[PDB]
RNA sequence: AACAGUGGUAGGAGAGCGUUCUAAGGGCUGUGAAGCCAGACCGGAAGGACUGGUGGAGCGCUUAGAAGUGAGAAUGCCGGUA
RNA sequence: GACCGAUAGUGAACCAGUACCGUGAGGGAAAGGUGAAAAGCACCCCGGAAGGGGAGUGAAAGAGAUCCUGAAACCGUGUGCCUACAAGUAGUCAGAGCCCGUUAACGGGUGAUGGCGUGCCUUUUGUAGAAUGAACCGGCGAGUUACGAUCUCGUGCAAGGUU
RNA sequence: GAACGAGGUAGAUGAAGAGGUCUGGAAAGGCCCGCCAUAGGAGGUAACAGCCCUGUAGUCAAAACUUCGUUCGA
């Protein structure tokens, strides 16, 4: 394909709509905003929670509890992404993460007890769930806290 | 990807197998077209000002009272249905650039080159070794290569003495075996290519 | 320009085609080349002063430098110009040839 | 092919027309372009050709993109004239 | 320079921050284009001149000092058709007569006479409205961009995507 | 508080067709032929020019001031 040819994908152009150019395309006069209306001048919008002088519903609903600077979140990883590494392999963080099953280490790697796995390996991670642990010892690996 | 290997003289020789992942993909042709747009877009600057009500150097008092006047009621001198000046919504300057996807672009370049290479037009050109900078002999060269139309010419390490004596023309250019690019492929409509630089891109693909 | 006061010259362009003109004008202001029987206007002439004249007067008018090359003093044709030094002065050398003006 | 439908304000959706630049390919132009003026031509529409006259150098088409992109009204503004 | 091409672009392409207005602070305009070359109209006639008519230059004089092109409002001059018993949003459609003959096609101009028929826009429940706006002509003149968000569409990868 | 290299401020050199023919008032335009190109940036040239001119690429140039890099303690 040469330039004097060119063919975008169909369906991925459109065209714009220019409001207010005259009537056979309809938006004429008013430029499709109605009649008269406090939205229907320069700037008239209204503030987005503001409903009439009502008092809002934020306002009319009470706040809720705190959060806590010491927030430890676990990277999440269930057992069936487990099943990718071989057999017999040591599964580390660092090996977690140039595999790239976990794009941010953070807090720490905790593994869940979601997924089918039977392997043996020897997983390291700082947080085990209960369903996991006797899971892997099922597989017949072994699941040590780092 | 078996194209023949041709020499100087416009001799031929045995042909080279080229990299099948690279020469040999399908092409897309949304994904070549919207390459095209990118740096087609890209290359303009976008610089352009015109000023703005609130900066046109005048303006200031009110013309005159608002009732009791048989003129419209009516605002500064500078304003947008006035003579004067001061344009609404004009020309800002402001860029005209995106990015892409790295696996984008570099399929759409291996889709332009594999284009190149299913429609022939790509003629590959090793040792290229010219002596002296002076034009007339590559432009024989390339009247025994049999282009008449424009081409671009890509050798990586005889660029220092070709690069002088291929700029004369204003439809021809050299480029470095890095810089490839969409629109010089595509526009350029042959492709000279040398086997160090196919290589080269073979290996950066 | 390449073009001297008082130099055998040769016309290229405008209705004068190809005829030999020396040249006593020059206007380096402009690039204004007047040349001997070339662009012959009829300027209309009013009494000049203490004059008693009133008539059409025949008369050159000047032209672009651009319009007009030398020749070659030794083959005759007509020649580009080139720069060279000939002992201390610097001369205007045709091209094609060795010979100096 | 058959069947049915096709008033319409606010509005919502889909098709398009036209203008100025920009690339790509094509070509038009002192053997007269742009613009102007006049015709009884063509399309569903926005509009688009053809032929004359003026005019005396620039401009279409194809495809795509980007818009300071389309005036009849605002006691709008400026110029000209009733 | 996918910036403007003289109501644009700086207020200012031109002797502009000028002319002009204001006591002063200040405000603040309009106004580009002969020709490639002035080769810019010798000479004759009208006339006081201006201005014209000739002659001459040029490729052009309709090109002659706002001098490229010269739209429209407006204003004139000849005319083909019609008009002094007729009231008419001034049309439309029938329609005889008369005149002309074309991007040749069930043509063009004018139309005695008949039927029907209260402009445009805005705002209104409702306008022919005695509600509002427009003397006319030409030019200019109103939904854009930035950064985010969301949704659809379309693309590349896909449990990964991506700088 | 020296002499040395590179800049800056003036500049110089710099290839190639009045090629033929047609229209035209005038060719830079059309057709048929050549040449240069480290130079086909651009402008002017009676119309749209790489080879008409100014130029352009390179290559040089400073009497005098000026700006940058080598010398004179635990």
């Amino acid at each position: 394909m040469k330039l004097h040819e060119l063919k975008p994908s169909e369906g991925s152009r459109k065209t714009r709509n220019r409001v207010g150019r005259g009537i056979g395309s309809g938006n004429g006069k008013t430029a499709g905003k109605g009649h008269k209306g406090q939205n229907a001048r320069s700037g008239g919008g209204v503030r987005p929670g503001f409903e009439g002088g009502q008092m809002p519903l934020f306002q009319r609903l009470p706040k809720r509890g705190f959060t806590n600077i010491n927030r430890k979140e676990y990277a999440v990883v269930n057992l069936d992404k487990l099943n990718g590494f071989a057999e017999g392999t040591e599964v580390t963080p660092e090996l977690l993460l140039e595999t790239g099953v976990i794009s941010k280490l953070n807090a720490g790697v905790k593994i869940l007890g979601n997924g089918k796995l039977e392997k043996k390996l020897t997983v390291k991670a700082n947080k085990f769930s209960a369903s996991a642990k006797e899971a892997v010892e099922a597989a017949g690996g072994t699941a040590e806290v780092i | 990807p078996k194209v023949a290997l041709y020499n100087q003289n416009g001799s031929t020789a045995g042909d080279i197998e080229l990299n099948a992942s690279v020469f040999g993909i399908e092409p897309n042709e949304s994904v070549v077209f919207d390459a095209i747009l990118m740096q087609r877009a890209s290359l303009r600057q976008g610089t352009h000002k015109v000023k703005n009500r609130s900066e046109v150097r005048g303006g200031g008092r009110k013309p005159w009272r608002q009732k009791g006047t048989g003129r419209a009621r009516q605002g500064s001198i500078r304003s947008p249905q006035w003579r004067g000046g001061g344009v609404v919504f004009g020309p800002t300057p402001r860029s005209y650039s995106y990015k892409l996807p790295k696996k984008v672009r570099r399929l759409a370049i291996k889709s332009v080159l594999s284009s190149k290479v299913i429609d022939n037009n790509i003629i590959v050109l090793e040792d290229l070794t010219l002596d002296t900078a002076k034009t007339k002999e590559m432009a024989a060269i390339l009247k025994g290569l049999s282009v008449e139309k424009k081409a671009l010419i890509v050798t990586a390490d005889a660029n220092e003495a070709v690069a002088l004596s291929a700029r004369n023309i204003p439809g021809v250019t050299v480029v470095e075996a890095n810089g490839i690019n969409v629109l010089d492929v595509v526009n350029h409509e042959k492709l000279l290519i040398t086997k160090a630089a196919v290589e080269k891109v073979e290996e950066v693909l | 320009m390449h073009v001297k006061k008082g130099d055998k010259v040769m016309v290229i362009s405008g209705k004068d085609k190809g005829k030999q003109g020396t040249i006593l004008a020059a206007f380096p202001k402009k690039d204004r080349v007047l040349v001997e029987g070339v662009n012959m206007v009829k300027k209309h002439s009013k009494p000049t002063q203490a004059n008693p004249q009133g008539g059409i007067s025949n008369q050159e008018a000047p032209i672009h430098v651009s319009n007009v090359m030398p020749l070659d003093p030794k083959t005759g044709e007509v020649t580009r110009v080139g720069y060279k030094v000939e002992d201390g002065k610097k001369v205007r050398v045709a091209k094609k040839s060795g010979q100096v003006l």
